[PDB]
């Protein structure tokens, strides 16, 4: 049910998790997401009971359960590597929690049958996990974790060992099944697409510190960092450096005038002229396709398309502008996995633009969807 | 927390004591002279080499140690090369028959030696091959083949599979590809198989006691077992314990140096790390 | 292709032409000797005879005694061997301190020569020379009696053969992934209800192979009984019986008869074990 | 260079490949894509030399080379498992082909330094492949396969052991490095997005046959199957069944007359009322966000959004229409991996629409971009 945890820490004797604070309501589907080596698997274990909290307050229900054994707080877990016994038939696997809970045999069979009916494996109820496939093994694990009717259905990246074409259907199935079950379900995952498709409220963690706790909309349209701004979205945000120009900000290739009210509003907290404007790729459109009265206020500029990947209803024209821009700690800690370059800027152009690798285009760019950050600190200035 | 710490400090000391009491008994028995041979495991009397300077006096034990070392070296070399052939055969390629070979390589691993040395002692009494280094290397490398095959098939299935293709795609002739891509990758396997086959074929008592009869090609365990009625009679305890210690030292050296790989080779490459 | 099979057969050739030769031609010569009668004092009386040697050994009265002795030793040694090896494997795997020292100490008795160990247990249990013979009633002499000598032989055998059982059990028990144990702990299984539910029935092949090897190994013990009691006082095993017969009576007939009977007993034990694996 | 292979088949002692024919030009990035278990890796091996062709006439250059050993065609292959020797320094890994080809030791060092400078590991030249990471091991494999300057550098799904965030940067790096090199390349890959991003002429295969050989734009605007139509595009094509209403078509949720000449074309290759129409998800859009003059003729119908995954600048509203429609064989062999559902239809709506999970929305569908296939045969009938 309601999983409260405030000021929960953990210190590997150097802290791995530090000052975690959230009140997971009932039914919600939390997604702990962050770079590899962060404090997400540690906090998932601390919730599950396999580890020991250090500061401590964790109320699964209405009582402090940071001391009860993993078997006594009644929270089901399904692991990344499909921890399921090969010496037990699928029925025995699914019945393991109940036979360890001393349930009558008739009720064991009834509950296993009902759980297998919820899923689509009521026919594989007699084959060993060895003679099974990936998706069927995943569903065996999820069924073993469902049969117990627990208080929190916490799971640890269960869709990591599946092919990229089956993982999408598995995401859809998990998000349709948790809706019918109705159990608090936290979830750790490394990529942002999972965090955006199946999630009621996401938690972006970095080196233990939780950066933002918000719905997958107030995480995308209102990030409060460079990390929760460049970490989410598949073609990640473009981070141009810039300096003030007394009328607005000056990008390496343009001059924008946002508004005077926003000018003095962002000048109430004056910065040491170290801000790095950020502009989503989805907000840079070709000029030849842009209608009239809109290209006049869209900061037109030309660039040589280094590579034009037209993979459907949109083409990701790459390009590069000379200068700098990797002038922050958030940005480097974020590019330690993506980017992999000084400045290599994507731009998603609508599929009508007729461009090829090496040609020339003028990428118009809306002057109302650029958000400006702080290089030194890292805190978004437009909207937090 | 102190409970588990104490219970892990009292279970490792238990294991080490269990493993080193009946060896320290040999040591403290062979170090003492022919005095205060009464009770006491903490070396009651003062240590004097009044037994080692007597066991090595004559051709009684020195030759029985030279024969042991020579037989062991020849058998480990030959058994390692033959087991390496067989292990590379049963490791990567041979389809037709890779299931009964591993059955014979267990039937001869669990083969009662006395079920075999009653006929051989007759047979090898007619060929003239009674008590010579040929005449012990053959059964030693017969019974030392399963161990080599085991500990070498482990390391041969260990090395990856795409190396042969990645070698033949660069221009390598199969001979060149082998001798330059796989040979340096299977040297640890061969050295650990040699260590294990030496440790094995260096302790067999039934064969050496049944076949050998003279000072030529008489292994060291047989000499130790014969210290009872030999000249060495200042008291049999000192001499026998001295021989036992001189014998067991090489195993102590081998383990203290190469336990890291001996464990990984005995467990079929499953506790590497 | 044919070249691959030719290469495999060429690599296999020496191993097999050695194994089959030294394992089968001696046992064939052995049964052929058993069908006859010999005497190593006079090889001139080589007259043929029937199966008189087989019915002689089988009904003499002193073959079944040695058979019962070796069966008692192998069973009451393999039981203790399995218990202590499982304990030592759990120690070698689940330990927080330096496991290198534990593994080295456990390897030391694995490679030690089986004559140094036996001449250690001989001069330990000797009244007046060792300690385990003084930590007893005075004038005990626990090595010149039947059952005390069987006990000393069982103790030496257990101490000597435990390390390889432990290493085989560890080879089996290091494959069990930690995710399985974590799931078993989350479901509700305690420390012992994890063992005999997810780790003991999971390594079935390792336990079965190790147990078969240890049974067929303890069925042929010669060193401990040779240099710990000498086969006297009626505590001689079957291997010591055959060796004593052949090398102190010079009767190759009964020697080879007992040899073939030992091989057949080992074959029967192995077949029964594979039948009820 | 110019790899001309005609009538190149293969038959196991079944038939993996059958009747392959194409002229890989001098410096094209051919891509062999197809479901797992197809005749694409076997074609790759037959081009390399690790397998023997059964019919023959593979001409690497201008001479029949289907009988030379791999060490005489001068082609470089990089494997999926990064088959690199763990007992050699990276310099020796990169210099192994040159020393096997007997190059003087005064030139191999220069070539290895040059190659390490072209790649991004010019400082790792003294390490061992055991203490390297994923990207560095991949670049060592590519440096070994590049230093030779071969005649056809042919890859084999190399970016299959990397994280989903490093794989994209590696795709960019490969597609930018092949220009600097400029060697004839082929490439086997399972996921269509690789085939669409780094690809000059993609080749779709199924069970051994080749369904189509075309540029990633002619492969998407003009598919010639159910398979080469519903296989490319990560939100795969929705496949509604249909019947000819004698004036047009009648989908399970709406009726529309396609076009006079389109109707005549469909009547030309007449079908027994079994023609499973398909529509891309990108062509379905919310009616509310539809400006006037377009909603009138856009087949406006309403459904209940089962799950609305909003993951950025587009929300993938799922839905379902009751009935049937997965009534073909190509379609079943396509849904054998993807789809995993008889009638579960995605629809990409622009991120401005207000749609919650379980609301009532009217999904307009432009009836000028629907592809009308056939049931039994499978071949398109709008544009083959």
């Amino acid at each position: 049910a309601e999983i409260v945890l405030d000021r929960v820490t953990k210190s590997y004797p150097r802290a791995a998790v530090k000052e975690f604070s959230m009140t997971i309501a009932d039914g919600e589907f939390i997604i702990l997401v962050g770079p590899s080596g962060c404090g997400k698997s540690t906090t998932l274990n601390m919730i599950a009971g396999l580890e020991e909290i250090t500061s401590g307050e964790l109320r699964i229900g209405g009582e402090r359960v940071n001391e009860k054994a993993p078997k006594d707080r009644d929270i089901a877990m399904v692991f990344q590597s499909y921890a399921l016994y090969p010496h037990m038939t699928v029925r025995q696997n699914i019945a393991f929690p109940l036979t360890l809970a001393k349930v009558p045999k008739a009720e064991i069979a009834a509950k296993v049958e009902e759980t297998a009916k919820i899923l689509d494996l009521s026919e594989l109820l007699d084959r060993k996990p060895g003679q099974l496939s990936g998706g069927q093994r995943q569903r065996v694990a999820m069924g073993r974790a469902i049969v117990r009717s627990p208080k929190a259905f916490l799971m640890d990246e269960p869709l990591s060992n599946l092919d990229a074409k089956l993982r999408v259907q598995m995401r859809a199935e998990i998000s349709r099944l948790q809706d019918r079950l109705g159990t608090t379900t936290v979830y750790v995952t490394h990529d942002q697409t999972e965090a955006m498709t199946l999630g009621d409220r996401v938690v972006v963690m970095l080196a233990g510190e939780v950066q933002q706790i918000g719905t997958p909309d107030e995480l995308y349209s209102s990030p409060a960092n460079l990390f929760v701004a460049g970490f989410i979205g598949s073609p990640a945000m473009n981070f141009f450096p810039a300096t003030r120009t007394d009328v607005g900000v000056r990008l390496p290739f343009g001059e924008v005038t946002l508004t005077p009210h926003m000018l003095d509003l962002l000048d109430k907290q004056a910065r040491p002229e170290n801000i790095i404007v950020g502009i989503r790729p989805e907000h840079i459109e070709d000029s030849a396709l842009l209608d009239g009265y809109a290209r006049i206020r869209a900061l037109t500029f030309s660039v040589r398309a280094d590579i034009v990947e037209s993979l459907g209803a949109d083409k990701y024209v790459h390009f590069t502008t000379e200068g700098a821009g990797a002038e922050s700690a958030q940005l480097a800690e974020l590019a330690a996995d993506s980017g992999a370059g000084t400045n290599q800027f994507i731009a998603r152009v609508s599929a009508d633009s007729r461009v090829r690798t090496g040609e020339q285009i003028e990428l118009a760019i809306d002057t109302t969807k650029l958000s400006i950050f702080d290089a030194a600190t890292g805190l978004n200035l437009t909207r937090d | 927390d102190a409970r588990r710490a104490t219970w892990w400090s009292v279970v490792n000391i238990l294991v080490i004591v269990y493993a080193l009491i009946p060896v320290l008994w040999i040591l403290s028995l062979s170090l003492k002279p022919t005095s205060s041979v009464k009770d006491g495991k903490l070396i009651p009397t003062e240590i004097t080499f009044a037994n080692y300077k007597a066991i090595f006096s004559g051709d009684a034990f020195t030759s029985a140690l030279f024969n042991s070392i020579g037989i062991g070296l020849i058998t480990t070399i030959i058994a390692v090369v033959i087991g390496g052939m067989a292990a590379y055969a049963v490791a990567r390629l041979q389809f037709p028959g890779k299931q009964l070979l591993i059955g014979v390589a267990l039937l001869i691993a669990m083969f009662p030696h006395i079920s075999l040395v009653t006929p051989i002692f007759n047979m090898w009494r007619g060929i003239g091959l009674f008590d010579t280094w040929p005449g012990l290397i053959i059964p030693y490398i017969t019974f030392a083949l399963p161990l080599a095959i085991y500990t070498l098939s482990a390391f041969f299935r260990e090395i990856p599979w795409d190396l042969e293709k990645a070698a033949k795609m660069d221009g390598a002739t199969p001979a060149q590809a082998f001798r330059k891509v796989i040979a340096p990758l299977a040297a640890p396997g061969i050295v650990t198989a040699a260590i294990l086959v030496f440790i094995f074929a260096w302790n067999d008592l039934l064969l050496a006691l049944s076949l050998t009869a003279t000072q030529r090609a008489i292994t060291a365990p047989v000499a130790i077992a014969n210290f009872t009625g030999s000249s060495q009679f200042e008291e049999p305890t000192g001499s026998i314990a001295a021989g036992a210690m001189v014998i067991t030292i090489p195993i102590i050296i081998f383990v203290l140096i190469f336990q890291r790989r001996i464990v990984a080779g005995l467990t079929s490459g499953a506790v590497k790390g | 292709k044919k070249s691959e099979r030719r290469l495999a057969f060429w690599l296999i050739a020496p191993a097999v032409l050695l194994m089959l030769a030294v394992t089968a031609y001696p046992i064939g010569y052995a049964v052929w000797l058993s069908l006859q009668r010999y005497n190593l004092a006079e090889p001139h009386d080589t007259e043929f005879i029937g199966l008189a040697n087989y019915v002689t050994v089988l009904t003499d009265g002193y073959w079944w005694t040695a058979f019962a002795v070796t069966l008692g030793i192998t069973v009451v040694s393999v039981a203790i061997e399995f218990a202590l090896g499982l304990a030592l494997a759990l120690v070698m795997h689940r330990t927080i301190f330096g496991k290198g020292a534990v593994r080295t100490a456990i390897l030391i008795p694995y490679g030690i020569v089986t004559v140094a160990a036996s001449y250690s247990w001989y001069y330990a249990w000797t009244p007046g020379t060792g300690y385990l013979a003084n930590l007893l009633p005075e004038g005990s002499a626990p090595l010149t009696d039947q059952l005390p000598s069987l006990a000393i032989v069982v103790l030496a055998e257990v101490w000597k053969t435990t390390p390889f059982m432990a290493l085989l059990l560890l080879a089996g028990l290091a494959l069990v992934p930690q995710d399985l144990l974590n799931a078993a702990q989350v479901d509700g299984a305690g420390p012992w209800k994890r063992l005999t539910k997810v780790i003991l029935p999971m390594i079935k092949p390792a336990i079965l192979v190790a147990l078969l090897f240890r049974t067929l190994d303890a069925f042929r013990i010669f060193d401990n009984i040779y240099i710990l009691t000498g086969g006297s006082n009626d505590t001689g095993s079957v291997s010591i019986l055959g060796y004593d017969n052949l090398f102190k009576a010079f009767n190759v007939g009964l020697g080879s008869a007992i040899s073939v009977l030992i091989f057949l007993s080992v074959a029967i034990i192995a077949f029964i074990y594979i039948k009820i694996f």
